[PDB]
């Protein structure tokens, strides 16, 4: 075997062609940008989560 | 059914039985993302 998979049909493991080691693949961290505000009629300062 | 302070969670014996009985066999997607985290 060369590279792995799962039920998700995504590549999460691979063999290094340089040395005999097993490496796992974890995607870059991401997410949505949520902005919390008390309303523009009250203030201007906001909080980002 | 009343909660007891001898356990960290504010549950009872029947409540913990419900949580430990409904689970997933790692055949889906919630366990990979929802329950921990690895995206
Ligand atoms: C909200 O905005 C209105 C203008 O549309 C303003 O008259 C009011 O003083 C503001 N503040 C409130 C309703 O607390
Ligand atoms: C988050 O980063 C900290 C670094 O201080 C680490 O100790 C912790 O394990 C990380 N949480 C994870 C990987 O879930």
């Amino acid at each position: 075997q060369q590279f792995g998979r799962d039920i998700a049909d995504t590549t999460d493991a691979v063999r290094d062609p340089q040395t005999l080691e097993i490496l796992d693949i974890t995607p870059c961290s991401f997410g949505g940008v949520s902005v919390i505000t008390p309303g523009t009629n009250t203030s201007n300062q906001v909080a980002v989560l | 059914i009343l909660p007891d302070p001898s356990k960290p969670s504010k549950r009872s014996f029947i409540e913990d039985l419900l949580f430990n009985k409904v689970t997933l066999a790692d055949a889906g997607f919630i366990k990979q993302y929802g329950d921990c985290c690895a995206q």
